[PDB]
């Protein structure tokens, strides 16, 4: 499987 | 009007589409607007972490967990997994993470 | 031979390049799986460190060469043997158990026998 990768970090997102 | 908010067990679908599984309390997400989340993919390969969930149309990663801004990327619910399967992801990052687990290993 | 993370471990990892961060240095991380997860996958589950505390409830201090805090409700996946990482000290066995404490409440499960 990928590393899932959630995009640009969003509100409190830190990473 | 007013926003869905993920609730536990919740199979929701986030702007990043990708489906996830909410793992944490509703408290927690309504007041934050984050949730702890496991996301899924399309095809199970028997890898030790899926979880697939029935039946149709879903193969949730566990180690692959993740805090996401629900709020902020605008979920939307897809329905909610069984008992069973949110047990299941929930029991193996506890291997990996959990307090009981830990003094196993130090 | 090359360094492969285990709980307990601070360590640096690279900000990622593609995601644009003004921050210098590098992003400090505590490791929270175990060796030989960390070992078999390439991959270890991690939460970030700041250097600056603001009082929220998931916030765990370090105390220990550069001050910090841990956020505990930020638990990631890292890829140290594909992105790298670096070991620069080990977190006390209290705060380790702290963190892992408060992310409990985020996935406590029920109390039952079963396969997993």
């Amino acid at each position: 499987h990928e590393n899932i990768d959630w995009g640009e970090p969003k509100d409190k997102e830190v990473w | 009007v007013s926003r869905y908010v993920p609730d536990m067990g919740d199979l929701i679908w986030v702007d990043f589409h990708r489906p996830a599984v909410v793992l944490s309390p509703f408290m927690y997400n309504n007041k934050t607007g984050m949730c702890l989340c496991v996301p899924c993919t399309t095809q199970s390969k028997g890898y030790p972490f899926e979880v697939v969930l029935s039946g149709q149309e879903g193969v949730a990663l566990a180690d692959q967990v993740k805090s996401i801004a629900w709020r902020a990327r605008g979920a939307t619910k897809k329905g909610t997994v069984a008992p069973e399967e949110l047990q299941l992801i929930k029991a193996k990052i506890n291997v990996l993470i959990g307090l009981s687990h830990h003094h196993h290993h130090h």
